[PDB]
RNA sequence: GGUAGCUAAUACCGCAUAACGUCGCAAGACCAAAGAGGGGGACCUUCGGGCCUCUUGCCAUCGGAUGUGCCCAGAUGGGAUUAGCUAGUAGGUGGGGUAACGGCUCACCUAGGCGACGAUCCCUAGCUGGUCUGAGAGGAUGACCAGCCACACUGGAACUGAGACACGGUCCAGACUCCUACGGGAGGCAGCAGUGGGGAAUAUUGCACAAUGGGCGCAAGCCUGAUGCAGCCAUGCCGCGUGUAUGAAGAAGGCCUUCGGGUUGUAAAGUACUUUCAGCGGGGAGGAAGGGAGUAAAGUUAAUACCUUUGCUCAUUGACGUUACCCGCAGAAGAAGCACCGGCUAACUCCGUGCCAGCAGCCGCGGUAAUACGGAGGGUGCAAGCGUUAAUCGGAAUUACUG
């Protein structure tokens, strides 16, 4: 119980996939009020929960249209010090979601309750197995 | 004249006047090209010269020569003009830098391709 | 809060990474960091780059000196990010498992490995090769580097790449997917004010990027040159119209690869 | 930065021999030699006061080795030099290391008196010299490197050196090759069709 | 406070300092009073290396003026009088 | 600005203070004199004028009235003094 | 940050003490300051350290040197399609002021003061050393380097201090921008590197204080994008190399020919030969002087202590650095292009073409056999460059003082 090996071992760097348009973004979003990041929260395209609050989508394209690229991050929650990915839904786009999942060691996936398995969800698996 | 005289009022210098004023007198300019027509030039010559009307970067829109057998220019593009005049065809004070910017050197020159840009073809 | 209890109970402390020479366990010291991404970079600022790097292993510390595997050169960190949520952060010094941001000048690629002097590289990384169309003949009838500058500043990213003939003009870009429409909004956002628009190109490949021993390659440049290209980073490529004139092209033979390397 | 090309094409042009492909067989011809220094050597050259001035430094020059860019300068030398400079000019060619080699016989032409006095296999009163342009002083004396001491050519070349007009301002050797620079050239023990002024005037104008 | 010192007036990795009078604050190649000599660190084995005209170093630090120890290291390592 | 001497700042300002009234003792004191003198109590002009006499030179020897600044005062003031009275 | 309270010093402040000082003709007035270290025999006293002492430090008066004020004259752009300009304006007197003279300020008083040798007013502009050009007289210019000046977001102001009206200080106003829990806050790269922007176009978010020099410090030492190196770019000036020899009635190929041949052409081949410079390998100057540890010096002193000094002993100090340089290894291997050929201007033809296409610095080329167009052959001139455009002086005795 070293201050090196205990920092190691409080660590947990994760991902977030899915089919497009499913919840990372948002379900984002939220862990982060968890962690005490973001004091309050917002929706996507700063949509129907007003104020100018989105948010943390980083870029710009993504908040007119819906999510590009990953972004990154890091807050603590209970014990531990969670590293956050944010992976983009779109066959064509990405690539980088993938080089992403070679950053994390577990992985979490978003599911449309209203939709079931979407096409990228089983792709993505396929993708995950890879590393087990 | 006279000393005096010259004394007085002093023999006064008669400053230059740059054949081509397209400002700053500096190498070369950057310009919108606004229009790409053809004309005749002088009496003693007869052939259908091909020139743009460029609008240049520091404001002023100026007619420019087109050297070499054909291009690539026309609407807007993008060329950058130089120096030298067109004796024959008036008004025309400037040459387009060919295969610079949006243009493109002459096809298939071979001989003097410094100019008309374009490059050693399979040596 | 739940699937967070549940993240934090179950979910994996840093694991080992392999690499081409040993099991890398997390619980090691000596710095071992991996990249990964060159994200996007817009950015308030600065071309910035900022390489994504992963710390398999060893903590990070400011002034630390580290080793670039790939290129063989020993290189000191000083300027070395911690993102707070897609913003640069100020900079602190990191553990194992973290994600840590640096300065890309050329000198990162992606896969590209860091140690403290293992020369050794991760095996992981997929980095696969793009289709195409393209021709940005850009509005705003030019400049010219922004435009090309931010195109040659998108490309040191993992997503796209350009492509530039040897007629100076003809910019081609190829090609993620076929979203090659973020080129076009980061055309006018990041930092770069044009516009841009597309149109058909005869290109099916990609292309690939060439390179070997001498005078082979320089009767090799010359040949097929028609037909060749240079890219954004300074080297090489070909460019074909279909698959048969990309075998006999290769067929001329026998200098090397295939090469895409992002 | 050398010609490295047609020499004769050259020689045949000044209608002289410039000392270039020296070698075994001194005293030129053997190649056409006059009527036709191109496609249309046949041709009578009526020249103008130009090409009867611009010519005779176009010779000067390659009766050396040396180029424009830098010619010029020693002009530029002479003059500030007192004196004829015309003769200075030649003073100055003639000093040149690349030529004390060639004009000390330790090598065939004024050419292959080059490709050793670079890829150093000469010297001054120590130190080897490696620039083909060193400025020779009075006594400086050089010494073929005590190294690669006569080999399969350097030898082959005194042969016909010795028996060649033979200098006067140097007391060369030929076993123990080592010459000396006794005295900077005089006007009268040097020349033939060359002529000072006819080049010290085009750089004049 | 007029400090005796060196300048570096001599060229990529071949120096060629050079003792002069100046008031302290001045740039190191900044103004100053007059030359007294000069540093030679290269010269080879050979005829000079330095010269300094002693006998004007005295004058100033007559009227009080504190010396470089760089510029010590010379009034000495050349003796005084021998 | 974020630049440790900026207790130079801090450091000046009770300097100020504290010559700011020193300095404003000087006059005030100075002036005393001038009162005497726009009425005409040589007694009491000569009274003032020793009650400064040293003040003023003190606050020099400090460095707030520098040198000459001290004999200008009492130098045109003793000339005053008895040039009328 | 706010209020209360305690605490030290070379912080601050009296008193004392005073000349060679300030005020005053003189008599006499009145002015100052800090201590802190390394030691060390007496004696040792309220044995904290008093004291002896060297060592740095403080006060005061007069000086040295440097640095800065300030004043006068001459000179230092263009414009009269700028001819009149000015009231603190010009001088006086007298208070105040300044470090100092001074309209600096104020009061009073004379009424002046500058100007066609060009004031005033516009436009432009950092000045000199010098730089480029020229035979020179001159013309042009003032990047890099050094002297002087000025500014440091815009405008204004003072404070502190020897010195600032203060690039990385402060106060106010202005414009802009950034943080906030919304009440209030913060900042200015014309320091280095860097991004945006503009442009025909101008460099790496590098290394180290090792050397020279600066600030503090008794010293070691700390700080130092000053400096010294490095990274990028043929932008340039000076080098240098891409091979040196030898070689036939003179290859094939190309190109011209009245076909008899000429020419690229010794050019290539082939034959010998050298390997600088690169690439690979080794060995390795100089930029280092110094400081840091001990022994001695009529060195002073009460002292072999402590301090300095000078010899001497050992250990040791660089970023550049896989240095500069030197020796092999291999092998011509790995390294030539651009402009030009009617004339000025060195340098020729064929073909195509047809006043079309196009050339052009000026004259001037093209309407069928064009050395001036495009290509080819050939030739000419420059070479890591060559050309073009741009700009300056020259030629321009084409503002002519020389002329």
């Amino acid at each position: 119980l070293s201050p090196y090996l205990q920092e190691v071992a409080k660590r947990r760097t994760f991902a977030i996939i899915s089919h497009p348009d499913a919840g990372k973004t948002t379900i984002t979003e939220k862990v982060l009020l968890f962690g005490q990041a973001i004091q309050t929260a917002g929706t996507v395209k700063g949509r129907g929960s007003n104020q100018h609050a989105k948010s943390d989508w980083m870029e710009m394209e993504k908040q007119r249209g819906i999510s590009i690229t990953t972004s990154v991050m890091q807050f603590p929650y209970h014990d531990c010090l969670v590293n956050l990915l944010d992976t983009p839904g779109h066959e064509d786009f990405s690539e980088d979601t993938y080089r992403t999942l070679t950053a994390v060691d577990c992985c979490l996936m978003v599911i449309d309750a209203a939709k079931g398995v979407e096409d990228r969800t089983r792709k993505l698996m396929e993708v995950t197995r890879l590393r087990d | 004249a006279t000393v005096n005289q010259l004394v007085r009022k002093p023999r006064a210098r008669k400053v230059a006047k740059s054949n081509v004023p397209a400002l700053e007198a500096c190498p070369q300019k950057r310009g919108v090209c606004t229009r790409v027509y053809t004309t005749t030039p002088k009496k003693p010559n007869s052939a259908l010269r091909k020139v743009c009307r460029v609008r240049l970067t520091n404001g002023f829109e100026v007619t420019s020569y087109i050297g070499g057998e054909g291009h690539n220019l026309q609407e807007h593009s993008v060329i950058l003009i130089r120096g030298g005049r067109v004796k024959d065809l008036p008004g025309v004070r400037y040459h387009t830098v060919r295969g610079a910017l949006d243009c493109s050197g002459v096809k298939d020159r071979k001989q003097a391709r410094s100019k008309y840009g374009v490059k050693r073809p399979k040596a | 809060d739940h699937m967070l209890d549940g993240l934090v109970e179950w979910a994996p402390a840093p694991m080992p990474r392999q690499t081409d020479t040993r099991t890398v366990e997390a619980s090691e010291d000596k710095f071992t960091g991996f990249v990964f991404k060159i994200q996007a970079n817009m950015d308030p600022k600065h071309r910035d780059r900022v390489a994504f790097m992963r710390v398999v292993s060893g903590k990070y510390e400011k002034g630390m000196k580290l080793r670039q595997v790939r290129t063989a050169k020993d290189v000191v960190i000083s300027d070395a990010l911690t993102f707070m949520a897609g913003d640069r952060s100020h900079v602190e010094e990191a553990y194992p498992g973290d994600i840590l941001g640096l300065h890309n000048h050329g000198t990162i690629q992606i896969g590209d490995t860091f140690t403290q002097g293992e020369m050794m590289k991760f095996t992981g990384i997929p980095n696969f090769a793009p289709e195409l169309f393209r021709r940005i003949r850009l509005k705003d009838p030019l400049k010219q580097k922004q435009l090309l500058k931010g195109l040659v500043q998108l490309s040191e990213e993992g997503a796209v790449q350009v492509f530039r003939p040897i007629s100076n003009n003809d910019l081609i870009v190829g090609a993620v997917g076929v979203l090659q429409f973020d080129v076009v909004v980061a055309r006018l956002k990041s930092e770069y004010n044009v516009e841009a628009v597309y149109e058909s190109v005869n290109v099916a490949t990609a292309r690939w990027v060439e390179c070997a021993d001498a005078k082979k390659f320089e009767e090799f440049k010359r040949k097929n040159e028609s037909q060749l290209a240079l890219d954004g980073g300074d080297n090489l490529a070909y460019i074909a119209t279909s698959m048969v004139n990309l075998r006999l092209a290769q067929e001329r033979y026998p200098d090397v690869q295939f090469h895409q390397t992002r | 930065a050398r010609y490295l090309g047609p020499k004769l094409k050259l020689s045949r042009r000044e209608g002289t021999d410039l000392f270039l492909k020296s070698g075994v067989r001194a005293i030129d011809t053997k190649c056409k030699i006059e009527q036709a220094p191109g496609q249309h050597g046949a041709r009578k050259p009526r020249l103008s006061d130009y090409g009867v001035q611009l010519r005779e430094k176009q010779k000067v020059r390659r009766i050396y080795g040396v180029l424009e860019r830098q010619f010029r300068n020693y002009y530029k030398e002479a003059a500030r030099l007192k004196g004829n400079t015309g003769e200075n000019l030649l003073a100055l060619l003639e000093g040149r290391l690349d030529n004390v080699v060639y004009r000390m016989g330790f090598g065939a032409t004024r050419a292959e008196a080059r490709q050793l006095v670079s890829h150093k296999a000469i010297m001054v009163n120590g130190r080897v010299v490696n620039i083909a342009s060193y400025q020779v002083s009075p006594n400086d004396v050089v010494s073929i490197r005590e190294k690669a001491k006569k080999q399969s050519r350097v030898k082959a070349a005194l042969e016909l050196a010795e028996q060649r007009e033979k200098p006067t301002w140097l007391e060369v050797d030929a076993g123990k090759m080592e010459g000396t620079f006794k005295r900077k050239p005089e006007r009268s023990d040097l020349s033939a069709d060359i002529n000072e002024h006819l080049i010290v005037e085009l750089y004049s104008k | 406070m007029v400090t005796i010192r060196l300048a570096r007036h001599g060229a990529k990795k071949r120096p060629f300092y050079q003792v002069v009078v100046a008031d302290s604050r001045n740039a190191r190649n900044g103004r100053f009073i007059e030359r007294v000599g000069f540093f030679n660190p290269i010269a080879s084995e050979k005829e000079e290396g330095t010269r300094l005209d002693l006998d004007r170093i005295a004058h100033w630090v007559g009227q009080g003026a504190t010396i470089s120890d760089r510029v010590a290291a010379l009034i000495k390592e050349v003796n005084k009088a021998a | 600005n974020i630049k440790s001497a900026k207790k130079r700042a801090i450091q000046s300002e009770k300097a100020r203070k504290h010559n700011a009234s020193r300095r404003s003792m000087m006059r005030t004191f100075i002036k005393k004199v001038y009162a005497a003198i726009e009425a005409g109590d040589k007694a009491a002009a000569q009274k003032a004028f020793n009650e400064m006499q040293p003040i003023v030179d003190r606050q020099a020897a400090k460095g707030l009235i520098h040198k000459n600044k001290a004999a200008r005062h009492k130098a045109n003031l003793t000339a005053q003094i008895n040039k009328l009275a």
